[PDB]
């Protein structure tokens, strides 16, 4: 049965098509398009042009991988919920919850890939670096790894239904040691892409504002903000409810979940956006595609 | 396997050869690769005296960056036909003297020299390192002889600042990608010091402009 | 270079047109049969079974 | 090009000793090294092989674990650690260089070697000729078996032929089915096919006479043939 | 004076052609038909040597056609087993600016050549495990655009000095040197029978010079553009050149013109390196749109493409029993094409 850890953590069982439930899903579809048809583009176009097989654009190529999949992982989670979630055991549940955390962390660690990759492919001090395919396609499969793992992990292994003195309220069927554990995560990756966002910026504004004097600020600190404004606008409210529920008895309401939900995968849905909109090759790649 | 005990070990030879380019790919690639170019008798042995017949290479190391310039004047050749060989070099160090505006005459000669240099289709996407050297002569030959003795075209008048900044305004402007790559237009004399600052400094602005362009980041 | 050159170069070329010519029917017949004559010995022409082709594994 | 070995001499039963090789005129970090002994009545045998960089190492099965191997690159050194010597260890251990490349001539220069004492599957390689009578300037072609085929799918036929004359170190004649050595007469042609094997001399002056050494390298251990004393 | 031998050198020329036109009695092209075309023929690569890591400018077959040699921008000249990709040989070059390298017809020698004006001569075969150098050919006052031996003692030179030279490995000295060339030359060719050379300069002019007489036996003019590249016909009474021009012209020695121009109105980049096979039935000529064509050299048509490069070939050479062709290009890649 499903009911029997909805109602002990306090949710509501919407077995009628709700007004909320309508809504939700009514941008829902349209953002699991969204995600799922601009991710597959951006993979379509990477792997058809033979100029863009570089080691960087792999991790854009596999972000958009880890978005299609948190588009596709949403998709089933929709027609799963609402009127579909009281039709569900145990076992097919954690199927459904365990799909969106994995397609969400090989998002974030994809996301966080690209920092880490683009903080390496700064620092550097030669002008051709021979491409060395392998430093990615191992991250790629770490990306993944930690994606199946901490995916599976509430799966198999970490659960509030052998300790049920500890369930989270938002999800009924993972421990609250857990998504404190999750959400660190999270806090750890952002607060490292704001340092590696800020060592790349602080090394390229000191070292070319020595040649100034003898324009690449306002586009670099456009593209530092954007992208680490993503994440803090598009997955801060997620976190914050993710530490909501912890430390905090009867607290807020389960009504934001469904909303922050939307804004915790639109990230998925801007991240082909705001890391494929710089590069005028890859937008004419798109135009070229469309016609 | 069907290896034999002679081509496991001409294998063995194979994979132990390319443990040895690699170590010598990768420590050319670390050193920065600069064409010297400009005009004869234009202080280009000036810009080289301060540290270290065909290419006359220099290695010159500064700042831990290792550096390898190509005194390649010497040549004269079709240069259409071995200026392909130095694509993927760092920047351009062009040489231009200053007080040479007037001895068929030299500046002109050496603008022209920079226009099939900064035009060139190898040299399309790397930065230029132009160094207007010898002001030293260039500052008594305008007091001693006004520049309207021999350009017609100035509007300014025969002082210092403003003639020598206005050589640098018409040396990069014949720049046809004034955004692919940048001109960076450096003051030197004889008792100078800080020219091979201004190489390294201008490189690394070159080696991040390439480095951001390689993480989509700029 | 005013005299020394210009002699250098017309001596060349009348030593030059002394060279005896043959029609190209002659030339030309010569150098398809050269390949009609060594069509079998060339594995890049016709593609040898293979076998006995050393670059395959 | 010399390659002076060091180390040897009487030790006692089930100790141990030091065997060096100070390599010295070539590039030696480029060689593959080796290590052949000889018995003062028998034939040759080899006992290792370390590839160059200290890469594959190779030992002979009578040896096996015992004896190390082990090479100097910087030094231009190379070493043959051994432990509890057998009363079957006193021969002489020769030191050889060997490349491996295509056309490559493999064994080509041996060390003098040093003399061991002590106090008291396999490709068959034999050659039924021994203390052969013939006249100098006549043609001698003395044969040597083998176990099985050693020509191999790319075409190479890994048979060695050296000589071992009276006093003086081997020094290779032929390193394949017929390529001749460099630095060697152009009387010398080895020759054969699959199994049998042979090596012809067209005229022998007084000085390419002592004992002849076949060996095969297509795969290891590489066994030498018995003694070919060629006699004036 | 002076205007009588501008006028006798413009009435020689005029002789030259003169006596051209009238020996055109029939092109090759017209000549060859009625025949069985080559047809598209697909040529996939077998093997891939994957060592260099710089623009490769050169490469030479052994005369055993199966060990290869090549030289780029990475200061190595790699000797390759091209029936294993293996590494035979791997030369650090003192000069990494090489434009050409050439194998001698024994094996025992590698040339190499550039923008440092000398020639260096590496000894393969020596005692020691290493390849050092024999003679440095100190002597040009230009970039070395391409050299080829003649014996293991003997070896021509294409410079940029506007000169081509013979020179001796034993003395170190050019024996004779080959002048009247305006214009630096690009590259030379040497006959089978090794007694005749071609080379192919910047006037867009194929110039063919007698080795022991040292002269200019011929000249070939046509091109519109400068020669990067030139090749005998495994015959040696013919050669093909290949130029900036966009076009392959086949000139005869006996002819002392052109046979056909190897031109596409689809390609326009410059070739670079000029291949014929054996029997001369195919050509194979490394074209700068990073692809070589294969041109069937009997006629005006192409016999496929093999493509396969990342960037501008640079240097290809078929066996010398025909076996394959490899064509090394800018993108550090060997690839053998069968
Ligand atoms: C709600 C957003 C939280 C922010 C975290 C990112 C999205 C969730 C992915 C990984 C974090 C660990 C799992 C948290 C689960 C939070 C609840 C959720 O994602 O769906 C529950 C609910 O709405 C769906 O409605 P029902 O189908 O009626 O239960």
């Amino acid at each position: 049965s499903i009911a029997f850890f909805y109602n002990r953590s306090g949710k509501h069982l919407a077995t009628e098509w709700n007004t909320v439930s309508k809504l939700v899903m009514g941008l829902g579809i349209t953002v699991c398009i969204f995600i799922m048809l601009a991710n597959l583009l951006v993979m379509v176009a990477i792997y058809v042009n033979r100029r863009f097989h570089f080691p960087i654009y792999y991790l854009m190529a596999n972000l958009a991988a880890a978005d299609f999949f948190a588009g596709l992982a949403y998709f089933y989670l929709m027609f799963n919920t609402g009127p579909n979630t009281r039709r569900l055991t145990v076992s097919t549940w954690l199927l459904r919850q365990g799909l969106i955390d994995t397609s969400l962390t090989a998002s974030v660690a994809n996301l966080l890939a690209i920092a880490i990759e683009r903080h390496i492919t700064v620092f550097r001090m030669q002008l051709h670096t021979r491409m060395s395919n392998r430093r990615v396609v191992v991250v790629i499969v770490v990306i993944w790894t930690m994606a199946i793992v901490m995916g599976a992990i509430p799966s198999v292994g970490w659960n509030c239904i052998c300790d049920i003195e500890n369930c989270s309220n938002m999800a009924p069927l993972y421990s609250d040691s857990y998504l404190v554990f999750w959400a660190i995560f999270n806090l750890v990756t952002f607060v490292v892409m704001v340092v590696l966002y800020a060592h790349i910026f602080g090394y390229v504004r000191q070292r070319t504002m020595r040649m100034s004097r003898h324009d690449t600020m306002m586009s670099l600190l456009k593209t530092v903000v954007i992208v680490l404004g993503a994440f803090i606008i598009c997955w801060t409210p997620g976190l914050v409810l993710l530490l909501l529920d912890v430390c905090c008895p009867q607290c807020d309401v389960l009504a934001y979940e469904k909303f922050f939900l939307l804004l915790a995968e639109f990230n998925s849905a801007m991240n082909p956006i705001i890391y494929s909109y710089r590069d005028k090759e890859m937008s004419a790649t798109f135009r070229q595609i469309l016609c | 396997c069907t290896l034999s005990a002679e081509d496991k070990a001409a294998v063995e030879r194979s994979k132990m050869i390319d443990r040895n380019l690699r170590e010598d790919g990768e420590k050319a690639a670390r050193e920065v690769k600069l064409l010297l170019l400009g005009a004869g008798e234009s202080g280009k042995s000036t810009i080289v005296k301060q540290m270290k017949t065909g290419i006359v290479e220099t290695h010159f190391t500064f700042k831990d960056l290792h550096f390898k310039m190509f005194d390649v004047g010497a040549q004269r050749s079709e240069r259409k036909k071995w200026i392909h060989c130095f694509e993927g070099v760092a920047a351009i160090i062009f040489c231009v003297a200053l007080s040479d505006y007037d001895l068929m005459n030299r500046m002109h000669e050496s603008m022209k020299l920079f226009d099939s240099i900064c035009n060139n289709k190898w040299f399309t996407d790397t930065s230029i390192i132009l160094f207007l050297n010898k002001k030293d002569l260039f500052e008594e030959k305008i007091k001693k002889s006004p520049l309207t003795i021999c350009y017609q075209e100035y509007a300014g008048s025969n002082t210092y600042e403003e003639a020598a900044a206005y050589i640098q305004c018409q040396f990069e402007d014949l720049n046809k990608r004034k955004d692919t790559k940048e001109i960076y237009t450096h003051f030197t004399c004889s008792t100078d010091t800080k020219n091979v600052q201004f190489v390294f400094d201008a490189v690394t602005d070159v080696i991040i402009k390439n480095n951001l362009k390689d993480c989509g980041l700029f | 270079a005013s005299i020394a050159q210009a002699r250098k170069l017309v001596e060349q070329l009348k030593m030059e047109a002394n060279i005896d010519r043959i029609k190209v029917s002659k030339a030309a017949a010569d150098l398809m049969a050269y390949c009609e004559a060594h069509a079998k010995e060339d594995p890049l022409l016709t593609p040898v079974p293979a076998s006995e082709n050393p670059f395959r594994e | 090009v010399q390659l002076v070995e060091s180390g040897g001499g009487l030790v006692q039963p089930g100790g141990s000793r030091k065997l060096s090789c100070s390599a010295s005129g070539f590039a030696f970090s480029s060689f593959g090294m080796h290590w052949v002994r000889q018995a003062p009545e028998k034939g040759l045998e080899w006992v290792a092989y370390i590839s160059s960089g200290s890469g594959t190492i190779y030992y002979a099965d009578t040896v096996k674990g015992r004896f190390t191997i082990s090479r100097d690159d910087p030094k231009n050194t190379l070493f043959l650690q051994m432990t509890s010597l057998r009363s079957e260890d006193t021969a002489m251990y020769y030191c050889v260089r060997s490349i491996y490349y295509y056309g490559s001539s493999p064994f080509d220069f041996w060390g003098q070697g040093t003399t061991l004492t002590v106090s008291s599957s396999d490709i068959v390689m034999t050659q039924a000729t021994s203390s052969v009578p013939v006249t100098p300037g006549e043609s001698v072609s003395i044969s040597c078996r083998s176990s099985k085929s050693l020509l191999h799918s790319n075409g190479n036929t890994y048979l060695y032929w050296f000589l071992q004359r009276p006093g003086q170190s081997p020094q290779l004649l032929i390193y394949r089915m017929s390529n001749l050595a460099s630095g060697v007469p152009d009387r010398f042609s080895g020759s054969g096919s699959g199994t049998a094997f042979t090596l012809t001399i067209s005229r022998l002056e007084a000085e390419d006479v002592g004992v002849y050494y076949c060996m095969q390298h297509l795969e290891y251990p590489l066994t030498f043939g018995a003694g070919t004393k060629l006699e004036l | 004076e002076l205007d009588q031998l501008r006028q006798e050198a413009e009435q020689l020329k005029n002789q030259i052609r003169d006596a051209r036109k009238a020996c055109a009695d029939a092109t090759l092209s017209q000549i060859t038909n009625n025949i069985d075309p080559v047809g598209r023929i697909q040529m996939r690569t077998r093997r891939t040597l994957r060592g260099h890591l710089a623009k490769i400018y050169a490469m030479h077959w052994g005369t055993d056609s199966r060990l290869l040699v090549s030289a780029s921008q990475d200061g190595k000249l790699i000797i390759w087993d091209s029936y294993t990709t293996n590494k035979v040989h791997a030369i650090p070059l003192r000069s990494s600016w090489v434009m050409t390298c050439a194998y001698a017809p024994s094996g025992n020698y590698v040339a190499c050549g550039g923008l440092d004006n000398i020639c260096s001569i590496y000894n393969l075969k020596t005692r020691e495990g290493n390849v050092r150098v024999s003679r440095e050919l100190a002597g040009h006052t230009g970039y070395l655009s391409c050299c080829r031996f003649l014996d293991d003692n003997q070896i021509v030179t294409s410079s940029g000095d506007t000169t081509c030279a013979l020179w001796d490995i034993e003395t170190g000295q050019q024996t004779t040197t080959f002048t009247g060339h305006t214009g630096d030359v690009m590259s030379l060719s040497l006959a089978p029978d090794t007694r005749l050379f071609v080379s192919g300069a910047c006037d867009a002019s194929a110039k063919l010079w007698d080795v022991r007489e040292g002269m200019c036996r011929q000249t070939f003019t046509g091109h519109e553009s400068d020669i990067n590249a030139i090749c005998f016909f495994p015959n040696g009474n013919a050669f093909a050149t290949g130029s900036d021009d966009a076009t392959c012209r086949l000139f005869d020695l006996r002819a002392d013109q052109e046979l056909m121009t190897y031109s596409h109105d689809n390609i326009i980049c410059g070739i670079t390196s000029v291949s014929f096979s054996k029997s001369g039935r195919l050509l194979l000529a490394g074209y700068d749109d990073f692809n070589c064509n294969v041109w069937d050299a009997l006629k005006a048509d192409r016999a496929g493409v093999l493509a396969g490069h990342d960037n501008r070939v640079s240097c290809l050479g078929v066996t010398d029993d025909g076996m394959a062709v490899a064509t090394g290009s800018w993108d550090s890649f060997l690839k053998i094409w069968n």
